[PDB]
């Protein structure tokens, strides 16, 4: 009962070098959603980047 | 023209399903269109979804 | 970065139980918050009650005499029981109550293993003094919720469908924590109202272990 359906992706698509696309076939019901958020929310809030801030 | 009749009653338990009807009492009539887990749907800040 | 830990756990009673994580960076402590309520919802381990066999009646729409309410409703109130199972995945609980009076969780015969979590719960009451109910309870370890149709012998026993979902409802609300030195820092107080079968701090656990490792799917651990 502890043992979960662990995805195992198919493809990872890129279109160019800036934009890719990343698919995971199985995953599990409600997970998916989970893990996009998650994934989302923490590389817009905090990734290690160095920008411009001051001019 | 029969000899006997044989009368056997089923009982189905109906779950909820997609597609059944859902009727408020004031009108509102619509179907249940997905079965969305408990996690996905949306809670109050005291955490009932 | 900063990791979260353990830092309290709280009961403010059996069924309902606050954790908290201390350390958490701005953003982090909400994501970590939705994803771990998700995962507490979704999936845990639980021993709800899979299938009922009734000594003296055959399906559960007939009635037995002696007893109040329908054998239909005595498998719904026996979906309400949970119990906590230790080292067994698989269980087999007996009940028996002769005489007036209702008909408890707590007279449910017990193994070492196998404890029920709520004694106060009410299964059946058994109005007429010469009437006995005989009951095998058979729990199975499962995640999730299954229906009974989904499942699949003998025609005496009974399915009831199975909700393994221990956990009721989890809220968790986002506070900014107080370092000494320190900003930007909150904790993640989540409050779970739960059966009582499972820990909150091993509920916990298993959430933060299944979001790992499906994270290690992403990227090699």
């Amino acid at each position: 009962v502890t043992e979960f359906l662990k995805p195992r992706l198919v493809d990872i698509e890129q279109v160019s070098s800036t934009h890719a696309k990343v698919t995971l076939e199985p995953l599990e019901r409600g997970f998916g959603h989970t893990l996009g958020n998650a994934l989302r929310r923490i590389l817009l809030s905090s990734m290690p980047g160095c920008a411009v801030t001051e001019v | 023209g029969v000899l006997k009749i044989v009368k056997v009653y089923l009982a189905v338990k109906r779950r909820i399903q997609p597609g059944d009807k859902m009727a408020g009492r004031h009108g509102n009539k619509g179907v249940i269109s997905k079965i969305n887990p408990i996690e996905d749907m949306p809670y109050d800040e005291n955490g009932t979804p | 970065f900063l990791k979260p830990r353990l830092v309290d756990i709280e009961q403010v009673s059996s069924t309902h139980a606050k954790v908290t994580l201390e350390p958490l960076e701005r953003g982090f402590g909400h994501t970590l918050g939705n994803a771990l309520r998700r995962i507490l919802l979704s999936s845990m381990p639980g021993c709800a009650v899979t299938e009922v066999e009734i000594d003296g009646v055959l399906h559960e729409y007939s009635t037995k005499e002696g007893v109040q309410e329908d054998i239909l409703e005595i498998l719904l109130n026996l979906k309400g029981l949970a119990v906590r199972v230790q080292g067994k995945d698989e269980v087999i609980l007996t009940l028996n109550k002769s005489g007036i009076g209702p008909v408890t969780a707590a007279d449910i015969t017990h193994d070492g293993d196998v404890e029920i979590v709520k004694p106060q719960h009410v299964i059946c009451h058994l109005t007429d003094e010469n009437a006995s109910i005989s009951m095998r309870i058979k729990v199975q370890r499962g995640r999730g919720y299954v229906p009974a149709s989904t499942r699949i012998r003998p025609i005496g026993r009974l399915l009831v469908d199975a909700c393994y979902s221990p956990v009721e409802r989890i809220a968790y609300n986002v506070e900014a924590a107080r370092v000494e030195q320190r900003t930007d820092l909150d904790k993640l107080v989540i409050e779970m109202e739960t059966n009582g079968t499972i820990d909150p701090e091993e509920a916990i656990r298993r959430a933060a272990t299944i979001l790992a490792e499906q994270l290690e799917a992403f990227v090699d651990l």
